[PDB]
């Protein structure tokens, strides 16, 4: 047809490209909930940048008024209670999701052709996530802020050479002071920006393909619009989240943290117990679980490796665990372990916590070695199956 | 003669909005 | 309002007209030009107006191949007075429609609307045909048009046979194509077809037809608008010759196609004109793709042999066209692709036995009834009554009462349409095929069946 | 009309500056007018013969190796050259007419630009 | 010095271009007279009349209707029934059909060859045609023959034979007929439409029916058919042409003694098996078909109902175009307009269905695959701004232009007599011109703009689409497509 006259304003172009990409996009009409969640993390890093930003108006980035100006938020602004049990649950709310993100996809096999760059783009965008809110974590200046910035900083020392040379450029000085608060609320500002800049690159990496489905087939048959079908579906799942995300914030606003960082920092007393966020917990089992320190940052970064290593193994041509018996189990399993993970690092380093920690962590890594060895077996089925 | 039926109407809508957005019953 | 079911309240109901309503006669006025306006008043409320012109393919030989048809496409276009926007709005405004055909002898002009509108109407078809702007876009628009409308042509069996044969058939002025080659057309535009119409069309060569208009206002509003046109001496059409030929395209495949077909008197000589007609209904025969409706030729020798004793035939019935001093007589047929050689055989056959006089006489009465009633039908339509009245004033100047068809038909004998059959196939042939030709016969065996 | 050069002498200074701009570079004023400017431009382009066209696009690509080298025509071509000869203005009016008749009797655009 | 304008070639042909623009901006006033682009109300109850249309019943309830032209030389006499597949059951349906094959086979007096002979010796024609609420057999004969049309007409209604071995050579004939249901696919669309918008109600079954329905097709089967719904108050006898009313009457009056009476009555059938609209679509996906065909409907009105009229009026504004008319891209419909100045499709029509009790207003498209999505989102915009933005103009050459197309249809003795027995079914009456002439003008702006409000805004559509149809928009963007949210 030629194009003489103007047509739906969708198709012009001041539109055509938001048309394409959000409105008429195709999409899998056997999408589950479990295809929810991206949609649901991105809502919630728009919540924590609009609350961040509100929230940086009255934060003082100074080891002198940090603490004060967040009881200074939660006392005397305006719904400044709000803004902070938002922003605090508000990373939870998105680590959640991005935990149930992560796993869909181990499920689903998400991750095997020709989807590699997804979960590479993924597990960056993981790292980031990690980076940010740890360094946000930072910025109140209680007891659990100075201690884990401590520790974070000095993993560094595990370098033999240039070790100390790095931690102490990553403090600023001989220890954790107003130098390092100052320069991780600048980078607090920064990372989220770059976050939006790694998931748009992720959403279009996906599109190059578009989105695997359930049954793990080719979908080309059976595709529809993303709008209105998959638009209120997401709604659905954005108002469910919503009455989660509420109750969170107005009945039980800390729960999820410790009370330690109540007490302004004290770099004098550690404090008997001090842990990470809930959802850093596994990584810090992980890390405990070797009695070394550059074995424990190895095996820390050993775990990124092998989450991006993951889509480039020989495997069998079958995606979906839903004909997948074995490597659905395996799945079963990995999840109950990362959540023993989980709970394994909350728990004081001693017996019998330092064995269950040892094992889940070698039960974490079998998940990533078995894989492998699962698809160049099952390569065979289709030839010892038959009908 | 709908198009100044439909401005009457958005009109009507916009002025609901506004008395919605800001509430300003105290300073009237 | 009130449902349909009950009257309108307060209409204002025009007198009814009259059960018996004494026809009128064709007015013929000749201008000094040449031009000749015709008209006849009409009891509907309906008016037909045409312009006929005896320019056609015949004169498009050597250097204007393809241009009848393409003024057939560019008809009521842009004028010097209106642009094509303005002229189709005027056709719309009072409920109008325009309709163009290009013949090889012949091309028209016609509108049709309420008879109030008389003045309208005529403006409008004498601004057409004389001041033709002739665009360059317009012409390469419907030059494009024009392509689609040549390539469709293979869709259309019975059509291109009957092109193909035409020129298989003659050597002059009629053979040249009236569908032109793409070739051909991409030499055609604006300037060729204002230096072909300017030449052609001349006021003693066009006849102002009008059925359903009082001839006064007819003169009235024509007359200021064709006078000025100059006195152009009345040359003489080109003389076409017949001879035999064959039409061969092996396009390989499945449903073969042909068409033999003979030389027959033209419309001049009128009483084997209708022996021409008679016969054709006598032969008869049918589409055999479709059904339905009993008397459309069921029962004539065509039908009655080839589709009820002969199966795995498509299509099989009998064709006509004749020109003012030449026509083709002719039998289709579709068959099988290799069953051609037996349906040639049969329609051979078939021309033979009615050539020999085994055709009985309640078959020639019922050809012959088939005839005058298809006739005295056809003018049923106020299209083809003015159509008639132009065709028939451009070619004898005179419209001819349909009596004197009707007295011809029925003076017919057996002898005549022995002897005339006799002699139409004496005479060389014009095969034609088109589809899977290889099992097709050759031209000299069939010409020998004969 | 005061942009009358026989009866503005102010108006001859401009069409004498403008001739002699255009002079330099061979462009006609006419190929100037940039079809991406307005759908009528564009239509009217379309509507003209294709040896003008060409011409119209030889003399933009001369211009533009011209302007690219900062170098101006030899002066025995810029004394051929014929800057206010028109090949587009009467097209360009008669496309304006059919638009306005267009509009006065409530039809449809024939063409209309994209929303950016 | 520069070279003079013609020495180059391209500023030679710029002159003769120049030289055609100029010779076009001076029009001739001689020329410019009488015609005009704006369309005006005309009123011409002068020229509208006709002659008139005899309406005589039986003492049994029989209509004997004819229109004399007596300067005529042919006639078309025929018998009009308030009868078809609508009336039907589940398990009788597509008897009528196999009873319009089954009428010219024969009957007590006459043999198939008889009655063939018989008019094709006078050179009459006989047509038969069946539809969901009509059924009409009537002959083309010359003005002699009337009678003897008449007496075969007789014949045939009252005395068929049918023999059990001509019904079983035409029962394959027909399930061949069902067996080849193809290469006319605009019926097969509008079947398929009918079925989804009349799901489960008698509208909705084709007029061909089911295969075990020929098949168990026996002739007591037949005669039941006929002594059901072949009855003196469901027919009307129309004759147009050289005809005079009396001896019509006296002739009707002699041959149609032996018909049913049966007190089945049309009016109550419709009222306890009632049509009703169904939202719905049936989408034919064949990616080997080259183009696409569809139709989008609304349901649409009754004969009776007042706003039939102003539904012709909107069908005539929407129009209808294929890529062999001339000047699409200038005419007063949008639509048309659109769709021939973008080349979105083949072809383009509007149509308004009537029944008795309900009606289908809709479009019908033929177009490639490509097209189609620019195709909906232009129908749908033009079909839904009847509701929103009507101008005088536009509707003023409608009703123009549906004026003079009724008028122009109604040439020849059959259409005549299609347009007598179609009204006295329909209406229970002819309606004359000038009647119709005044509800037509009587169709303002307003009342276009009521209509598609009552029948088009906010409202359910029936689509039927076969062939390349995977871009066509789904069901939720055609309905969402018929209000606009501006307003
Ligand atoms: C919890 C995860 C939270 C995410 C919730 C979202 C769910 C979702 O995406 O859709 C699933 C689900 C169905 O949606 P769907 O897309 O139609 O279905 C897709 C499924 O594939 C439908 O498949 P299906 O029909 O087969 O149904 C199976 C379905 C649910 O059905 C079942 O699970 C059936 C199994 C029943 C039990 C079988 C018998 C047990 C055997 C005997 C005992 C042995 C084990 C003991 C277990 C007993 C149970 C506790 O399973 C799931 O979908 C997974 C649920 C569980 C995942 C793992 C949970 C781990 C958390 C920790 C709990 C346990 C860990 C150990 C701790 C020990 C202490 C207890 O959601 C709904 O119900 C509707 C969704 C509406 C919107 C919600 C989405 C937005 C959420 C907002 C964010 C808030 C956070
Ligand atoms: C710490 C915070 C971080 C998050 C923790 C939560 C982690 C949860 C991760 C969930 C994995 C996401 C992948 C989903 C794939 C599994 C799924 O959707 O359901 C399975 C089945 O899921 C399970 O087997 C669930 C196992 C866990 C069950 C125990 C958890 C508690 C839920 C039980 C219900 C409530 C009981 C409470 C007591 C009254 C079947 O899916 P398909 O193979 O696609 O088949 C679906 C189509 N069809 C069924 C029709 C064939
Ligand atoms: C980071 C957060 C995570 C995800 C959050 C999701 C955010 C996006 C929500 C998902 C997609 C929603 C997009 C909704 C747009 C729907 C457009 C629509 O329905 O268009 C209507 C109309 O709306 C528009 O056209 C508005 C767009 C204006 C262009 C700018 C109807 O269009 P039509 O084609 O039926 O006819 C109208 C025609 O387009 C106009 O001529
Ligand atoms: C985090 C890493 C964990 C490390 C674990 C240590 C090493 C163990 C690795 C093996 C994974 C453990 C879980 C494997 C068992 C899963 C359960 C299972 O598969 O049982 C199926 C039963 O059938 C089987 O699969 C048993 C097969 C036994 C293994 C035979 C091996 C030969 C096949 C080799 C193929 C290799 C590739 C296979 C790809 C799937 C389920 O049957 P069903 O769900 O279809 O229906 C029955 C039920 O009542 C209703 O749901
Ligand atoms: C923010 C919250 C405000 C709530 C209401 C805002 C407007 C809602 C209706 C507007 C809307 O969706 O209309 C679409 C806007 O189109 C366009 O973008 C072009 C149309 C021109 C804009 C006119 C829209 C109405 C003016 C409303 C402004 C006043 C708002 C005050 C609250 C076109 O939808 P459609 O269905 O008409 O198109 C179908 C044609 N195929
Ligand atoms: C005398 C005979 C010599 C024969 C040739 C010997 C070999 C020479 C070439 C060796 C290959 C290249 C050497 C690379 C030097 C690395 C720095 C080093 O060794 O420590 C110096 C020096 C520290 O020396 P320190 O004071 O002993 O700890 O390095 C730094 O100052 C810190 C920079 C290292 C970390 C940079 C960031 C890394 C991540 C970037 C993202
Ligand atoms: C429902 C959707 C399920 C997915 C997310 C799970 C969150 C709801 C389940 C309830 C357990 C959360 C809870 O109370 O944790 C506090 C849980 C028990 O309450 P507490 O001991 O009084 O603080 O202790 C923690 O602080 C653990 C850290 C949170 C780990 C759960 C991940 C969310
Ligand atoms: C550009 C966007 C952002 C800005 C300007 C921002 C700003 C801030 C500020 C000023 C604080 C200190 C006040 C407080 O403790 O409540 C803070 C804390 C925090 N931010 Fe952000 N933030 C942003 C995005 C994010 C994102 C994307 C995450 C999660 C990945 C995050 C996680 C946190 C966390 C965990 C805390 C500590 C909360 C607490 O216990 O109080 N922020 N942020
Ligand atoms: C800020 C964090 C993230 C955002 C906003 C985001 C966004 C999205 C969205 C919108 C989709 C498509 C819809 C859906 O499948 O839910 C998607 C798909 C996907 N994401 Fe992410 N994502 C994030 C993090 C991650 C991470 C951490 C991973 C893995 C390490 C990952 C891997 C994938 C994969 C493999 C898919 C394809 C799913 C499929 O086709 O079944 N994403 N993501
Ligand atoms: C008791 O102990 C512990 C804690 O305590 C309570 C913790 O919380 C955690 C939680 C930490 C985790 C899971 C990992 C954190 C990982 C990273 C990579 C953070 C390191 C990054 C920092 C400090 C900032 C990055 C600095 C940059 C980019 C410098 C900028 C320079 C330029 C732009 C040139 C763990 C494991 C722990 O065991
Ligand atoms: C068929 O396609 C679609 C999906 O299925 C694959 C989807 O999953 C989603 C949802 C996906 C998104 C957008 C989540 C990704 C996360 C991001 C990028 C969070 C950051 C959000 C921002 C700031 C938007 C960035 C974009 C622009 C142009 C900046 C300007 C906009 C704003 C200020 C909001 C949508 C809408 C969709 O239709
Ligand atoms: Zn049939």
């Amino acid at each position: 047809t030629i194009r003489n006259q103007r047509f739906s304003l969708l198709k012009q172009p001041i539109s055509s490209t938001l048309n394409q990409h959000l409105v008429d996009y195709p999409t899998p009409s056997n999408l589950s909930y479990w295809w929810g969640f991206g949609s649901l993390a991105g809502i919630c890093l728009v919540i924590q940048i609009v609350t961040g930003v509100f929230l940086a108006m009255h934060y003082t980035p100074h080891v002198d008024l940090a603490f004060n100006s967040v009881e200074h938020i939660m006392r005397d602004v305006e719904g400044g209670w709000l803004l902070r049990y938002m922003h605090a649950n508000g990373a939870s709310m998105f680590f959640i999701v991005v935990y149930l993100h992560i796993f869909r996809g181990l499920y689903y096999a998400s991750y095997s052709s020709p989807r590699e760059f997804v979960w590479c783009l993924g597990v960056v965008i993981f790292l980031l996530m990690i980076v940010t809110a740890f360094i946000g974590y930072v910025l109140p200046w209680g007891q659990m802020s100075f201690w884990g910035a401590t520790v974070i900083t000095s993993l560094a020392s595990a370098i033999p050479v240039v070790g100390d040379t790095i931690v102490t450029w990553l403090w600023g000085g001989f220890s954790v002071d107003n130098a390092t608060l100052n320069r991780f609320f600048s980078l607090h500002y920064l990372l989220p920006f770059i976050l939006v800049g790694a998931s748009l690159l992720h959403l279009a990496a996906l599109h190059q393909y578009g989105s695997n489905n359930p049954l793990g087939v080719h979908s080309e048959m059976d595709k529809i619009a993303f709008y209105p079908y998959f638009y209120v579906k997401d709604l659905v799942g954005w108002v469910a989240f919503a009455i989660f995300f509420s109750i969170w914030i107005f009945y039980a606003p800390n729960v999820l943290g410790h009370p330690d960082n109540y007490i302004p920092a004290n770099p004098m007393s550690t404090p008997p117990h001090i842990v990470p966020e809930w959802y850093f917990l596994p990584i810090y089992a992980i890390l405990r679980s070797i009695p070394d320190k550059a074995g424990g940052v190895a095996a820390i970064a050993l775990v990124f490796i092998c989450l991006l290593a993951l889509p480039f193994f020989k495997s069998m041509y079958v995606r979906s665990s839903s004909f997948r018996p074995i490597y659905q189990g395996m799945f079963w399993l990995l999840l109950a372990d990362c959540l023993l993970l989980g709970w394994i690092g909350c728990q004081p380093v001693e017996a019998p916590f330092v064995t269950i920690g040892q094992i889940s962590s070698l039960v974490f890594f079998l998940f990533f070695a078995i894989t492998p060895i699962l698809g160049r077996v099952g390569r065979g089925i289709p030839n010892s199956y038959t009908d | 003669t709908i198009d100044i039926q439909a401005a009457a109407g958005w009109g009507i809508a916009a002025a609901a909005g506004a008395i919605w957005v800001v509430q300003p019953f105290g300073w009237i | 309002l009130t449902s349909l079911d009950m009257p309108l309240q307060g209409v204002s109901l025009p007198p009814p007209l009259a059960d018996k309503v004494e026809p009128s006669k064709l007015q013929i006025t000749t201008l000094p030009n040449g031009l000749k306006i015709a008209s006849e008043t009409t009891p509907n409320p309906a008016a037909s107006i045409g312009l006929y012109v005896d320019c056609g393919s015949i004169y498009e030989a050597p250097y204007f191949h393809g241009a009848t048809h393409l003024l057939e496409r560019m008809a009521f276009k842009s004028t010097l007075n209106r642009t094509h926007f303005r002229l189709v709005r005027e056709i719309e405004a009072i409920g109008g429609n325009t309709s163009a055909s290009a013949s090889r002898e012949q091309m028209s002009y016609t509108i049709d609307a309420l008879k109030t509108y008389v003045p309208e109407m005529v403006e409008v078809l004498i601004d057409s045909v004389r001041n033709p702007a002739f665009l360059d876009w317009e012409v390469n628009e419907e030059l494009r048009k024009m392509k689609v409308e040549i390539a469709e042509l293979a869709k259309n069996p019975m059509g291109f046979l009957l092109e193909a044969i035409h020129s298989a058939g003659y050597s002059g002025p009629l053979a040249s194509p009236l569908y032109a080659p793409e070739s051909a057309l991409d030499r055609l535009n604006g300037e060729l077809l204002e230096e072909f119409m300017t030449e052609n069309f001349t006021a003693a060569r066009m006849v102002l037809a009008a059925s359903g208009v009082e001839h006064e206002e007819l003169l009235k509003v024509a007359e200021p608008l064709t006078s000025d046109l100059p006195n152009v001496p009345p040359q003489l059409a080109p003389k076409s010759q017949y001879v035999g030929g064959d039409f061969r395209q092996h396009t390989g495949g499945e449903a073969t196609h042909f068409a033999v077909a003979f030389e027959v008197p033209g419309w001049n000589n009128e009483k084997e004109a209708v022996t021409a007609t008679v016969l054709q209904m006598l032969m008869g025969g049918g589409g055999s793709f479709s059904a339905g409706g009993p008397g459309k030729g069921m029962h004539s020798w065509l039908y009655r042999r080839v589709l009820n004793e002969y199966q795995e035939v498509q299509s099989c019935t009998a064709f006509t066209s004749i020109f003012n001093d030449t026509g083709l007589f002719g039998i289709y047929g579709c068959s099988s692709p290799q069953f051609a050689a037996k349906a040639i055989e049969l329609a051979a056959k078939e021309l033979k036995d009615v050539a020999g006089g085994k055709v009985n006489q309640a078959h020639l009465d019922r050809a012959k009834a088939a005839t005058k009633s298809a006739v005295l039908m056809n003018l049923e339509s106020r299209m083809i009554a003015a159509e008639d009245i132009g065709r028939q004033i451009l070619t004898y100047g005179e419209r001819k009462p349909v009596d004197q068809f009707l007295k011809s038909v029925d003076q017919l004998t057996l002898k005549d349409i022995a002897d005339f059959t006799s002699k139409v196939i004496s005479k060389p042939l014009t095969m034609g095929s088109f589809g899977d030709v290889l099992a097709v016969p050759s031209y000299d065996t069939i010409s020998s069946k004969f | 009309r005061l942009v009358d050069p026989r009866k503005n002498f102010l108006a001859r200074m401009h069409m004498k500056s403008v001739s002699n701009r255009l002079r330099r570079y061979g462009l006609r004023y006419d190929d100037l007018y940039d079809p991406l400017y307005d759908l009528d431009i564009k239509e009217a382009l379309n509507r003209l013969p294709r040896e003008i066209v060409d011409a119209r696009n030889q003399r933009l690509m001369r211009a533009m190796d011209l302007s690219m080298k900062h170098e101006y025509l030899p002066d025995n071509l810029q004394a051929v050259q014929t800057p206010f000869r028109s090949y587009l203005q009467d097209m360009l009016a008669l496309v304006k007419r059919e638009r306005a008749e267009r509009e006065a009797l409530g039809a449809l655009p024939l063409y209309q630009r994209t929303i950016p | 010095s520069p070279p003079p304008p013609h020495l180059m070639p391209y500023d030679h042909a710029a002159e003769i271009i120049k030289n055609k623009i100029k010779k076009l901006e001076n029009p001739d006033k001689r020329f410019l007279k009488y015609a005009s682009p704006h369309p005006i109300l005309a009123s011409h109850n002068h020229i509208l009349s006709a002659p008139e249309t005899r309406v005589t019943t039986l003492p049994n309830g029989l209509r004997v209707a004819t229109e004399s032209n007596l300067s005529a030389k042919t006639a078309t006499v025929g018998v009009w029934i308030d009868a078809g597949s609508r009336f039907e059951s589940d398990e009788t349906n597509g008897t009528a059909h196999f009873l319009e094959h089954m009428i010219f086979k024969g009957t007590d007096r006459r043999t198939v060859r008889a009655l063939e002979e018989e008019i094709e010796d006078i050179g009459g024609h006989l047509n038969a045609y069946t539809s969901r609420e009509q059924t009409t057999y009537y002959a083309k004969v010359l003005d002699s023959n009337v009678n003897q049309a008449l007496d075969v007409l007789a014949d045939i209604l009252q005395n068929s034979k049918f023999e059990e071995q001509r019904i079983n050579r035409e029962r394959d004939v027909i399930l061949r007929e069902m067996q080849e249901v193809e290469g006319q696919t605009d019926e097969v669309v509008l079947d398929h439409l009918h079925a989804t918008a009349f799901q489960y109600t008698p509208l909705g079954r084709t007029i061909l029916g089911p295969a075990q329905n020929v098949k168990s097709i026996t002739r007591e089967d037949l005669q039941n058919y006929i002594k059901t719904h072949y009855t003196a108050s469901r027919m009307v006898i129309a004759a147009a042409g050289a005809v005079k009313h009396e001896e019509v009457v006296e002739q009707v009056k002699k041959l149609f003694t032996k018909l049913s009476s049966d007190p089945t009555t049309t009016s109550q059938l419709v009222a306890n098996e009632p049509a009703s609209f169904t939202g719905s679509e049936v989408r034919m996906i064949d990616d080997d078909l080259p183009l696409a065909q569809f139709a989008v409907a609304f349901e649409g009105a009754s004969w009776t109902d007042p706003d039939s009229v102003a539904l012709m009026v909107m069908q005539t504004m929407l129009g209808s175009w294929n890529k062999n008319v001339g000047g699409g891209k200038h005419v007063g419909s949008d639509l048309t307009q659109r769709v021939a100045i973008n080349e979105i499709a083949e072809s383009i029509m509007a149509f308004n269905t009537n029944y008795k009790d309900t009606g289908l207003f809709g479009v019908y498209a033929v177009a490639k695959a490509d097209c189609l999505d620019d195709l909906s989102y232009a129908i749908m915009y033009e079909v839904t701004k009847l509701a929103y933005r009507v101008s005088d103009a536009d509707v003023t050459r409608a009703r123009n232009q549906l004026k003079s197309s009724l008028l122009l249809h109604m040439d020849g003795t059959s259409p005549i007599a299609e347009d007598i027995g179609r009204q006295l079914l329909t209406y229970g009456r002819r309606i004359p011109t000038a009647e119709l002439f005044a509800r037509i003008d009587a169709v303002d702006a307003s009342t276009v703009k009521r209509v598609a409000n009552k029948y088009i805004y906010d409202k359910d559509i029936a689509i039927s689409a076969i062939g390349p149809i995977q871009d066509l928009p789904d069901y939720n963007k055609f309905r969402r497509r018929t209000y606009w949210n501006r307003y």
